Formats: structure tokens, C-alpha cells, sequence
RNA sequence: GUCUACGGCCAUACCACCCUGAACGCGCCCGAUCUCGUCUGAUCUCGGAAGCUAAGCAGGGUCGGGCCUGGUUAGUACUUGGAUGGGAGACCGCCUGGGAAUACCGGGUGCUGUAGGCUU
RNA sequence: UAACGCAGGUGUCCUAAGGCGAGCUCAGGGAGGACAGAAACCUCCCGUGGAGCAGAAGGGCAAAAGCUCGCUUGAUCUUG
RNA sequence: GUCUUGGGGCCGAAACGAUCUCAACCUAUUCUCAAACUUUAAAUGGGUAAGAAGCCCGGCUCGCUGGCGUGAGCCGGGCG
């Protein structure tokens, strides 16, 4: 039957009586869309530093080492 | 039909005015300064609301205006066509229009 | 009359073609595509072979674009090869190929790789194969820059490409347009185009005018004559280029001279000049009106 | 003028436009194959007409554009039967004049019991050296101001050499 | 019907003038917007007498009519006939709706 | 009234300004973009493919995904109640780079030098921009003068 | 001073004209065996160097059309916020702040990146 | 961001009107040519979109996204 | 201002030769407008950025990216 249509104009208290306006920004943003073509090759160069203890930072302990000899001498 | 449904189809036509915009103008005589601003007044009374008179102080239907108008159209600014005068500024190549005519 | 078409409104509501297009010598269909790197490659150049004719000069360049115009890697002009052997013809299609054999050359020279790299001395009709070493020497490449794009077998601008194939560039193509392919039955041939490359064409066209006339043959060569060069001798002094190209492709860039601040024409007309000339000028010319 | 001005013939234009395909057009391309000696080319309809006969891309009319040398003589035999008279209206405000002439047989072609009765359409275009850089394709320009055709530097020339005269009209 | 202009004095509502968009407008009461001698010279006539309304109004087309032929039949019984030059300064273009609800 | 669509009311939006008409100059496309900064997303008319959503005419984030011809970015659209953060996927010669972040970056470059810089002269130059301070009372010089006398212009009706 | 090849900005780069040229540097151009496409070797393609700056192009000029940037127009129009301000009403003045556009009148007429020549 | 506000369109059409590449440039106007006329066909010139792109309108476009040619089926299979 | 024009005509070639005369045109001017027109174009308004989620160096990793560059990711060190 016959009646009234609408109107929206506290469409902006309820709005704001709560509500935060902001999507958390934060650090480590998920990896959801990104190239897959690119994203393997970032899940292999994780791969080869996550496999085994002789390869890898073996090269890096010895480089830190001349970065904690050097250092020191300044002091 | 009940006004359901009401778009009206158009009659008449009408013409706006704002505050200041100039309805109706006359040319004449200097001698006929009595005869203009009392026919307007006879004018005044086929509109609604009220309309001010008053003498322009504008030469003519010209853009330009009193007892400066003479010296220009002797000084060569201006030349008379029919209802209105032509502005010759000087951008113009006025060394070909001064080689037309001085 | 009817109505003029160049109104003071007409120029109002104009739009100018890009510059160098409105001159007519850039593409810019072909160059969007001819030139854009992908985004994902963010800085690795992309290197054209820009192989231009003139008429009385082959032009030959590698480039990168750049934010703020071109970079040319490296450049090998057709007319410097007065140095090396030949001298009479160089919009010759056989020129084109010295052009092109140079260019690598010179551009190898440059990086390194000469030394490798450096496929056929003359044939041509094969690919020339490459080897990657990462951040370290191999496999280089470009893509072909030509200007209009005109393209139909036999095109000069394909002898700088032969040139640059064998030169050592590694360039995407298809041997499809090699002058000497049949239009109709679709075959590589590979010996019509080593005439050609050789300029063995040339060499036949002046031995045709020999037999029928030599009165023709004065009006066409008449600087193939001076400092003789016999159709005999053509496909020899091409031989000795190519090797002559090989051992010597470096660039001394000859210097240059002093100025002395010459014009000809008349000076450079700014604001002051305009100004206070013009501003006399009326002076004058209405001066002239007053008198008369 | 200088040797770098002379004038000459870029071309010349000939067509029989027939107003009707079928046989009497086909029979029309001989004439012009017998004269010139080279293939024409048929032009089709660019509109459709019912108060002429045409179709829309029916076969309406032959034409060709001889050149150089070939196109003087034609030239020359072209306007005998005109007898190198013209008319001050036949010469274009853009350096172009033309003709035409009733019968395809006055200019050298043999009548055969064959062949139909056919006329053809006479245009020649001046020119100067240089004038193909407006066609040119990797860079392109104008013709010129000083290096155009007028009026009259078009009939100046057709008058010293082929010693004709124009009749006013 | 009469329709007085009492209803379509006021400006309220957007322009909608004769268009594509709005067709069957009729064609407005005023045709003939410059009478008096048209053809006098700027010389001639130096008193250009104006008429300005004050009122952010409508002006029917109706009124023109009347408003130019009463300013007219005054000056022509005064000045004479080829003695001053009047140009309505309005045009009536904004076309005005109406409903039939019976 | 109308309806939903999906370009809807972009007449003048995508409407190329109105003495530029033709190919977009080429200075578009060698701007290398690269993961975290910050672009500005315009529509473009000429383009018609990967085109923003209307909404999305002049909301600014950052890129996240960079692929060959395109460029996925991270933007601020609210829907009633929640700002969220929305990827979509646009050419890039739409979008292009912000000056906003690029004058905060060079403000940090000069601010860790002037530091460094005043490790000799033992005091702390002062943190960025203090608001406009009030004007700092001074002198006028007048000597010789005298000032102008204004006052109000009579009423002169016009046309 | 300038040109050639590839370009960035895309008219201060355009358009109408008129004047002068800094190795054929660009072009005009002489021909059609071969490559190649045409009704036509005009275009496209190919082979050259007898001439030519007349044309393209470059530089300059027009109290030029245009174009860019200024000035007046104007603190006008318009407007965020306030009043138990006026007015029957159309609308208007005020306080607080922000603030344009034609007419008209001046100035300006390309900047430049890489590679390569010329001192005419 | 609404009303039985406004001016309109759709339930289809395409083996090409899809995909490329090449070569051209349109609408409109002027001056010239046997029949030929305002209105066929031939040539030159001017031509920033004034044409066309299936249709409603808006947007877009001139060495194209328009016109004509040559080859084809990316109008195919599968994940997100 | 002069091309097709007329209407009144004059001559009897013919009168847009001329001349009266209106006229469709073209040229510069002028009066007034636009929600579905627009070169210009505000007020109010909409995102962003305002530091440790950073500034900066040294090293390592790749089945993608290739001039020798790499882009992404991992370690380590000084300034909050």
C-alpha cells in the first residue's frame, strides 16, 4: 500500500559514535597477489639459506669476524 | 490524471533579469532628454515590480562613453558603422593600415 | 565567397603533433613498442640497432632511452670507410654490410668480448649462438631500429644486419628477407645473397654496360673510373675490408678546431633587438607616411 | 628562369568515364591500351546515383596516368586535334589545364568494325623539381611559395612550346 | 486559460531553454526586438536613455510586446518618426512549464 | 537519478584536458617504479585498459606488486564504517610518481647532515618547522613622508 | 655560430608570407641491370655523382594571426561560519575569512641530453 | 546520494565488425576536364577530427582505434 | 565586399560593363543566452607525508632479470 520513502541523514552519527578509520598498518604485509614468477624465485633464495650450515654463512662468519676485528681498533 | 506522473509540457517563454541588468534603451536627440526618460516611465507600468531611469552616460549604443567619444573619432581610434563604431587598436599592423590610410 | 577555413578561431583550436613527428621523421607507433622496457626489469637497458639511409651516407647507432633523452652506447658512421679499403660507393648494399660489421666491432671492442664472439668471417645464413655468465661477460643482444618503417626483401638497411649478425651482435630476426629469397616458393638460397653482400651486383651492372655502351657507363660511374676501380678487383677490395675492419675497429675522434664566432646569416634577435629595432621601425615607416 | 626552374610534365591523366558497366567499358579499356601501352585500371562508384545507372562499386570508368617522355608525345598528338587552341578558362588557378577530344580513333588509334565509339578525357599536370617533396615519406614538407604555379606562369609556359594560343572565353 | 503572471514571477527553478531536449515550445509573443530609424549613423542620436531593473525577477515575453509597442507609441507621438531608435535589451529564452490537473 | 556501471558519471573525469589530444608523451613509461613508494592514481582516457575505478580518481598509496605493464597498488577507500585498504592493479601510464613523500626525504637527508655536521659545535639545531611564529615587532621607516589620506568614493549608479 | 642521427619537454616548437645561407652535413637530382612494387621506377625499392640552393631545412623580419607569461577588470563577482540584521516579499547590507574570468593594455617567439662533423 | 523527475537505449549483431602487419587518410569546400547537368568519373589544392569506428549517449583516436589489402583463429586448455 | 540571384526593369547580344533595387552569401562589428555547451575557473572539499615500519654502511643467497648491471630476500654494525 501507499506509504513513505526513505531519507539518510544519520547515516554519519552511528558513523562515528564508534569506529576507527585506519586498516592497522603494519610491518610483513602478506605476499598475496604478488608475480608468481617472481615469487618462486624469492622462495628459492630463502631456500638455499634455509638448507644446511656449511654453505651459506660460513662465508658469513668469516666476513662478520673482520667486521668485529675492524671495528675495535677505532676504540 | 490524479498527479501521477506531473512533468509539465511547456507554454509562454519568459526572460530573466539580475539586479542591475538592463531591460530596455533608447536613443535620441540631446534635445529629447524629457521625452525618453518620461516613455519609459509609461513603459514601467507593463512589468511587474520596479525599474529605475536614469540617462547613460555612454555616447550612443556604444562601448565607449561622454564628451571624450568626439576627440577619439577625430584622434582616428574610431570610425562610424551603421548602428555602432569599430575600435581600431594598434595591434593590428596599423603600418599596413596607416599605409592604407594615415 | 564561402566561408575561409583559417579563422582566428581555427588556430585557437589547434593541437600539434609531437615535434619530431609534425618534421616527419619519428615513429611514434613504433617507437612505444620499439623501445619500452617492462617494469619489472626496472633498470636493465634495452639497446636498439638504429640503421638509417641517406643519400649519400649509412647511418648506424646502439642506444638506450633514458627519463631525459637518448644514450648512445656506441655509433659507426658508413663514410669513415675511405679508411679502411674502400672508397666508391657507400650506399651500396655491400656498404651497409661494412657498416654493420664495424659497428659490432667497434661496440665489442668497447666491453671486452671481441676477442670472443665472433661468428662467420662471410657467409651468411645462420643464427650465431651465445653463453650467459651472470654479472660477468657473454651473450650480448640489441633489436633492429629501422626509421619508417619500410621493409621489403632486399632492404639496404637489412646489410647492416647481416653486418651486425656476424659481427657479434645476437639479434632476434628470421632470415626471410635476405635479398635472394624467392618471393614465391619460399627457400633459403643464401647464394644470390652472397652477391649481394659482396656487391657482386655492382660489379656485373659494369661489366652490362661494358658490352652495350660505354657513353651510359661514363654518365653512371664516372668516380667508379676515377681512382679505378675495375669490376674485377670489386669482390677483392671488399675481401680485404672485412679483414681490414677486424684488426683496427677502435675510434680516435680526430679533434677539432677554434672558433672564431662566425655568423652569416644575421644575429641571434632577442627581446632588446626586437625591441627597440621594431619600435623604431614603426617610427620609421610611420615617418615615411607623414611625407607623402 | 634558371636551369633549376623549368617546367615540365609530372603527368598526364586519362579516363572514359562509359556511365555503365558490363561490355561497353571492358571494349573502353582497349582505347586507352592501344594508345598509351600500359594496363589501365577500372574505378568503381563512390555513390550511388539512380537518375544515372550506376550501382554502388559497379565498374563505372577506366582511367590511367601516363608519365615522362610517353606522356609529351601523347601530348602532342592530343592537342593537334585541338590544334593548340585553348581558352583562358581551361587553365586551373593551381597551374593545371586540360581538354578533351569527342573520338578515340583522331589520335592515331585504327578504327576496327569492332570497336565502339569512344572519346577520352585530356589533364595535364605542371610541374617543377622538387615537387615530390610533398609525397616523400620519411620527411615530408611543403612545396613552396615562390616555387608554386600561378595562374598565368602555367600558360607562358604552354604557349612558347607548343605554340598555341588561348581564345578568351 | 489567463495563467496570470503572478504565478511565474519569481526565478526558481534551472534554466531550461528551447533545445533538442525540449520541443513544442510555442514561439514568443515579441518578434521585432529594434524599431524607431535603424539605420541612423553614431552621429547622429548622443542621449541613450536606459531602462534597469531591480528585482531578480522573470519578465514575461507577453510584457515585451507591450512594454516595446507603449515606450514606441509615445515616442513617435513626440519625437516623430525616424527621431530615436529603441532596442529591447532581453530576450526571452527561458521556456515555462504548465500542468492541466482537472 | 541513475544507475550502477562501472563508469558512471566519468564524462569530464577520463576527459583528456582539453589541449591534449593524441599519444602520451613517452616520458611516462621510462619512470621506474619500485616496491614501497608512494604514486598517485589519475585516470586517463586514452588508455582504456587497467583504467582506475572512478572512486579510486586521486586516492594515493603505495606499490606493492610491480609486474611487466602494470603496477599493483595498496589504497584507502572507505565503504561506510571501514577505511579499508584496497589492492587494485593499474597501467602505469596512469598513475605517477608523488612529490609529497620526495619532500619528506629530502628534509631527512639534510636534517641527519646538519646534525652530524653540529657534532663540533656541542648544540642541538632546532627540530623542523615551528609554526609561523608572530610577526616580530620592528621599526617602519617613514622620515620624510607623509601618509596618504583615503576616504570613501562617492555612489555613482551605472547601467 | 651551426649542422647530422637518435630523443626528452610537446606551439615561446604552429600558420601566413618576405629576406639570407656556414664543404653534396641534409636535400634537390641522374637512371632501372640486379633486389622490389606499381596503370605509371611520380611513391616504394635499387645503382650513382653532371649539375643545383630555386624548393626542403636553418637563421632573421611582420608596430602579423596564433601561442606563453604579466598588468588593469577587482578586492568586483562568488563563497565557508554568525545574528531576535533590513525587507510582506523578490532579494540586500554587515561581521569573520577565502577570492576568480572576458573586453582592454604590455612583455616574450624554444630550452636541451648522448653520439658525430664543419670554420665556407 | 530520491520521486510514476528529465532526453534516450537493451534481451540483439559479428568467420569478421576478432588477432596481427603493411600501405593509405577522412567530412567538407574551391578551381579545372568529351558527352556531364548542383548531384557519376579524372587531377590539383585547403582541410586538427568538422568523418568513421553495428546500435543509445558520453569518453577515445590521423604514418589510429578510420579505409583497403596479405596471413590466421589468443573466441583455445588449466591454476590462483 | 562581389559571386549565383531576383523582383521592378532599360537595351532587344547583355548587364551581378555601369546604374538604380532587394538579396542569399563573405568580411570585419554588434544585442542576448545554455542542467543534458565550454577555452578559463574559485570558496568550501577529498588522499597522502610529517622518521626507529627510519637514516646509513659491510657481507651472503637465486631455478627470475643479464654490460660488466641485477631486483627481491637474508645476515651483521653505528645513529632512537
Amino acid at each position: 500500500a501507499k506509504s513513505k520513502n526513505h531519507t539518510t541523514h544519520n547515516q554519519s552519527r552511528k558513523w562515528h559514535r564508534n569506529g576507527i578509520k585506519k586498516p592497522r598498518s603494519q610491518r610483513y604485509e602478506s605476499l598475496k597477489g604478488v608475480d608468481p614468477k617472481f615469487l618462486r624465485n624469492m622462495r628459492f633464495a630463502k631456500k638455499h639459506n634455509k638448507k644446511g650450515l656449511k654453505k651459506m654463512q660460513a662465508n658469513n662468519a668469516k666476513a662478520m669476524a673482520a667486521r668485529a676485528e675492524a671495528i675495535k681498533a677505532l676504540v | 490524471t490524479g498527479m501521477r506522473g506531473a512533468f509539465g509540457k511547456p507554454q509562454g517563454t519568459v526572460a530573466r533579469v539580475h539586479i542591475g541588468q538592463v531591460i530596455m534603451s533608447i536613443r535620441t536627440k540631446l534635445q529629447n532628454k524629457e521625452h525618453v526618460v518620461e516613455a519609459l516611465r509609461r513603459a514601467k507600468f507593463k512589468f511587474p515590480g520596479r525599474q529605475k531611469i536614469h540617462i547613460s552616460k555612454k555616447w550612443g549604443f556604444t562601448k565607449f562613453n561622454a564628451d571624450e567619444f568626439e576627440d577619439m573619432v577625430a584622434e582616428k581610434r574610431l570610425i562610424p558603422d551603421g548602428c555602432g563604431v569599430k575600435y581600431i587598436p594598434n595591434r593590428g599592423p596599423l603600418d599596413k593600415w596607416r599605409a592604407l590610410h594615415s | 565567397f564561402v566561408k575561409v577555413v583559417k579563422n582566428k578561431a581555427y588556430f585557437k583550436r589547434y593541437q600539434v603533433k609531437f615535434r619530431r613527428r609534425r618534421e616527419g621523421k619519428t615513429d611514434y607507433y613504433a617507437r612505444k613498442r620499439l623501445v619500452i622496457q617492462d617494469k619489472n626489469k626496472y633498470n636493465t637497458p634495452k639497446y636498439r640497432m638504429i640503421v638509417r639511409v641517406t643519400n649519400r651516407d649509412i647511418i648506424c647507432q646502439i642506444a638506450y632511452a633514458r627519463i631525459e633523452g637518448d644514450m648512445i652506447v656506441c655509433a659507426a658512421y658508413a663514410h669513415e670507410l675511405p679508411k679502411y679499403g674502400v672508397k666508391v660507393g657507400l650506399t651500396n648494399y655491400a656498404a651497409a654490410y661494412c657498416t654493420g660489421l664495424l659497428l659490432a666491432r667497434r661496440l665489442l671492442n668497447r666491453f671486452g668480448m671481441d676477442k670472443i664472439y665472433e661468428g662467420q668471417v662471410e657467409v651468411t645464413g645462420d643464427e650465431y649462438n651465445v653463453e650467459s655468465i651472470d654479472g660477468q661477460p657473454g651473450a650480448f643482444t640489441c633489436y633492429l631500429d629501422a626509421g619508417l618503417a619500410r621493409t621489403t626483401t632486399g632492404n639496404k638497411v637489412f646489410g647492416a644486419l647481416k653486418g651486425a649478425v656476424d659481427g657479434g651482435l645476437s639479434i632476434p630476426h628470421s632470415t626471410k628477407r635476405f635479398p635472394g629469397y624467392d618471393s614465391e616458393s619460399k627457400e633459403f638460397n643464401a647464394e644470390v645473397h652472397r652477391k649481394h653482400i659482396m656487391g657482386q651486383n655492382v660489379a656485373d651492372y659494369m661489366r652490362y654496360l661494358m658490352e652495350e655502351d660505354e657513353d651510359a657507363y661514363k654518365k653512371q660511374f664516372s668516380q667508379y673510373i676515377k681512382n679505378n676501380v675495375t669490376p674485377d678487383m670489386m669482390e677483392e677490395m671488399y675481401k680485404k675490408a672485412h679483414a681490414a675492419i677486424r684488426e683496427n675497429p677502435v675510434y680516435e675522434k680526430k679533434p677539432k678546431r677554434e672558433v672564431k664566432k662566425k655568423r652569416w646569416n644575421r644575429p641571434k634577435m632577442s627581446l632588446a633587438q626586437k625591441k627597440d629595432r621594431v619600435a623604431q621601425k614603426k617610427a620609421s615607416f610611420l615617418r615615411a607616411q607623414e611625407r607623402a | 628562369e634558371n636551369p633549376m626552374r623549368e617546367l615540365r610534365i609530372r603527368k598526364l591523366c586519362l579516363n572514359i568515364c562509359v556511365g555503365e558497366s558490363g561490355d561497353r567499358l571492358t571494349r573502353a579499356a582497349k582505347v586507352l591500351e592501344q594508345l598509351t601501352g600500359q594496363t589501365p585500371v577500372f574505378s568503381k562508384a563512390r555513390y550511388t546515383v539512380r537518375s544515372f545507372g550506376i550501382r554502388r562499386n559497379e565498374k563505372i570508368a577506366v582511367h590511367c596516368t601516363v608519365r615522362g617522355a610517353k606522356a609529351e608525345e601523347i601530348l602532342e598528338k592530343g592537342l593537334k586535334v585541338r590544334e593548340y587552341e585553348l581558352r583562358k578558362n581551361n587553365f586551373s588557378d593551381t597551374g593545371n589545364f586540360g581538354f578533351g577530344i569527342q573520338e578515340h580513333i583522331d589520335l592515331g588509334i585504327k578504327y576496327d568494325p569492332s570497336i565502339g565509339i569512344y572519346g577520352l578525357d585530356f589533364y595535364v599536370v605542371l610541374g617543377r623539381p622538387g615537387f615530390s617533396i610533398a609525397d616523400k615519406k620519411r620527411r615530408t614538407g611543403c612545396i613552396g611559395a615562390k616555387h608554386r604555379i600561378s595562374k598565368e606562369e602555367a600558360m607562358r609556359w604552354f604557349q612558347q612550346k607548343y605554340d598555341g594560343i588561348i581564345l578568351p572565353g | 486559460g489567463r495563467r496570470p503572471a503572478r504565478c511565474y514571477r519569481y526565478c526558481k527553478n534551472k534554466p531550461y531553454p528551447k533545445s533538442r531536449f525540449c520541443r513544442g515550445v510555442p514561439d514568443a509573443k515579441i518578434r521585432i526586438f529594434d524599431l524607431g530609424r535603424k539605420k541612423a549613423k553614431v552621429d547622429e542620436f548622443p542621449l541613450c536613455g536606459h531602462m534597469v531593473s531591480d528585482e531578480y525577477e522573470q519578465l514575461s515575453s507577453e510584457a515585451l510586446e507591450a512594454a516595446r509597442i507603449c515606450a514606441n507609441k509615445y515616442m513617435v507621438k513626440s519625437c516623430g518618426k525616424d527621431g530615436f531608435h529603441i532596442r529591447v535589451r532581453l530576450h526571452p529564452f527561458h521556456v515555462i512549464r504548465i500542468n492541466k490537473m482537472l | 537519478t541513475n544507475t550502477k556501471g562501472k563508469r558512471r558519471g566519468t564524462r569530464y573525469m577520463f576527459s583528456r584536458p582539453f589541449r591534449k589530444h593524441g599519444v602520451v608523451p613517452l616520458a611516462t613509461y621510462m619512470r621506474i617504479y619500485k616496491k614501497g613508494d608512494i604514486v598517485d592514481i589519475k585516470g586517463m582516457g586514452t588508455v582504456q585498459k587497467g583504467m582506475p575505478h572512478k572512486c579510486y580518481h586521486g586516492k594515493t598509496g603505495r606499490v606493492y606488486n610491480v609486474t611487466q605493464h602494470a603496477v599493483g597498488i595498496v589504497v584507502n577507500k572507505q565503504v561506510k564504517g571501514k577505511i579499508l585498504a584496497k589492492r587494485i592493479n593499474v597501467r602505469i601510464e596512469h598513475i605517477k610518481h608523488s612529490k609529497s613523500r620526495d619532500s619528506f626525504l629530502k628534509r631527512v637527508k639534510e636534517n641527519d647532515q646538519k646534525k652530524k655536521e653540529a657534532k663540533e659545535k656541542g648544540t642541538w639545531v632546532q627540530l623542523k618547522r615551528q609554526p609561523a611564529p608572530p610577526r616580530e615587532a620592528h621599526f617602519v621607516r617613514t622620515n620624510g613622508k607623509e601618509p596618504e589620506l583615503l576616504e570613501p568614493i562617492p555612489y555613482e549608479f551605472m547601467a
